[PDB]
C-alpha cells in the first residue's frame, strides 16, 4: 500500500484568557506519532508512538524549535488575519494549518498538499501541481500575490518533494514493525428483536488497522446501502479503530441479510451470514 | 519532520 | 465562523465485561470551534482523572476528541458522556450502551 505523513496545526487566540493556544499533531498513516501542546508543561515536542523514541537529541531538539517558530508564526497571522478583516482585534479566532506527503507502494513521492484554514472555512491551499496557490477570498489573495513574489510554493514544493517523503521512508523503516502492519478485524453480529414484526441486525469490527474499512448490508446479495445506518470510523484509544453498520428487517428474514466487510488486513472480503 | 520554517499569512 | 455541532459516541474500548478492567470513550467529532467541554460521568458525577487525545481535524475542517478513562464496568453503575458546546443550548449527555 500507499503511505502518508502529515501535520496539523491548531491555533486559538484567546483575547482576555491570555497567548494563543497553539496544538501540533503529527501521524504517519493513522497512527500519531508526536505531538506539542503550547499549555503543556512540557513544551517539547513530545513522542507519542514507540518507533518515534528511537530518535536521538540532536531531533527532539530539532523538532521541537521548529514547532515553536510554526507556532510563533502563527501568533503573527492571528493579528494578520484580524488585520485583513478588518475585524474587532477582541474576539477568539481560530487558524488550522495541515500539510505532508504521499508516496506509493514504491514509497517514491505521489501527492503532496499544504492547507490553511481561518475561522473554519478554506483560507488558502497549495494546488495538486505545488506550483501554484487556489485562494478562497480577497483575504487570501493579499496572501497569494505576497507569497506568489516571494517564491514560497517553490520552497515548500521543495520539502514535499523531499524532505518530508525521506523522512516519511525513516519513519516506515523504523517503525516497520506497527506502520507496517495490518490488523484484521475482529468481526461479529448481534441481534435485536424490536417488535413482532422487526429486527435489528448490528454488524462489528474492531481492533482492525488502518481506520480505512467497508461494511455494507446485502439482502440476497444485492446492496442496501439504502436501508442502514454506518457509524463514523472511532478510535479505540489504542491505536486501533472500530465500526459498526446496523440494518432493520423484517422478522422471520434474518438468514437473507448478509455483511460485507473490507479491510486491507483481509485476504479476500468478508461474508458474515445469518446462519442458525 | 517539520518544516524548517513557514512563512507568515 | 461556521459553527457544527458535535457528535457524540460513548463507547468501550474492549467488548464489556462486568468486573474486568477497561477503558470508557467518549468520541467527540464534527464539531467547530474547539472549544469543548467533555466530562465522563458515573452514576451522574463526574470522573476525575479523565484523560483525553490531542486535538485534530478532518477533510472539512472539522475537529475531534477522544476522552477516556480506565474503568471497571459493573451491572450497578450507570455511566455517560457530558458534552457542552457553544452549538448546544444546553449540556447534551449521551448514555454508554454497552450490549448493543
Ligand atoms: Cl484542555
Ligand atoms: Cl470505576
Amino acid at each position: 500500500g500507499s503511505h502518508s505523513m502529515r501535520y496539523f496545526f491548531t491555533s486559538v487566540s484567546r483575547p482576555g484568557r491570555g497567548e494563543p493556544r497553539f496544538i501540533a499533531v503529527g501521524y504517519v498513516d493513522d497512527t500519531q506519532f508526536v505531538r506539542f501542546d503550547s499549555d503543556a508543561a512540557s513544551q517539547r515536542m513530545e513522542p507519542r508512538a514507540p518507533w518515534i523514541e528511537q530518535e536521538g537529541p540532536e531531533y527532539w531538539d530539532g523538532e521541537t524549535r521548529k514547532v515553536k517558530a510554526h507556532s510563533q508564526t502563527h501568533r503573527v497571522d492571528l493579528g494578520t488575519l484580524r488585520g485583513y478583516y478588518n475585524q474587532s482585534e477582541a474576539g477568539s479566532h481560530t487558524v488550522q494549518r495541515m500539510y505532508g506527503c504521499d508516496v506509493g507502494s514504491d514509497w517514491r513521492f505521489l501527492r503532496g498538499y499544504h492547507q490553511y484554514a481561518y475561522d473554519g472555512k478554506d483560507y488558502i491551499a497549495l494546488k495538486e501541481d505545488l506550483r501554484s496557490w487556489t485562494a478562497a477570498d480577497m483575504a487570501a489573495q493579499t496572501t497569494k500575490h505576497k507569497w506568489e513574489a516571494a517564491h514560497v510554493a517553490e520552497q515548500l514544493r521543495a520539502y514535499l518533494e523531499g524532505t518530508c517523503v525521506e523522512w516519511l521512508r525513516r519513519y516506515l523503516e523504523n517503525g516497520k514493525e506497527t506502520l507496517q502492519r495490518t490488523d484484521a478485524p475482529k468481526t461479529h453480529m448481534t441481534h435485536h428483536a424490536v417488535s413482532d414484526h422487526e429486527a435489528t441486525l448490528r454488524c462489528w469490527a474492531l481492533s482492525f488497522y488502518p481506520a480505512e474499512i467497508t461494511l455494507t448490508w446485502q439482502r440476497d446479495g444485492e446492496d442496501q446501502t439504502q436501508d442502514t445506518e454506518l457509524v463514523e470510523t472511532r478510535p479505540a484509544g489504542d491505536g486501533t479503530f472500530q465500526k459498526w453498520a446496523a440494518v432493520v428487517v423484517p422478522s422471520g428474514q434474518e438468514q437473507r441479510y448478509t455483511c460485507h466487510v473490507q479491510h486491507e488486513g483481509l485476504p479476500k472480503p468478508l461474508t458474515l451470514r445469518w446462519e442458525p | 519532520y517539520l518544516l524548517m520554517w513557514i512563512t507568515q499569512v | 465562523m461556521i459553527q457544527r455541532t458535535p457528535k457524540i459516541q460513548v463507547y468501550s474500548r474492549h467488548p464489556a465485561e462486568n468486573g474486568k478492567s477497561n477503558f470508557l470513550n467518549c468520541y467527540v467529532s464534527g464539531f467547530h470551534p474547539s472549544d469543548i467541554e467533555v466530562d465522563l460521568l458515573k452514576n451522574g458525577e463526574r470522573i476525575e482523572k479523565v484523560e483525553h487525545s490531542d486535538l485534530s481535524f478532518s477533510k472539512d475542517w472539522s475537529f475531534y476528541l477522544l476522552y477516556y478513562t480506565e474503568f471497571t464496568p459493573t451491572e450497578k453503575d450507570e455511566y455517560a458522556c457530558r458534552v457542552n458546546h457553544v452549538t448546544l443550548s444546553q449540556p447534551k449527555i449521551v448514555k454508554w450502551d454497552r450490549d448493543m
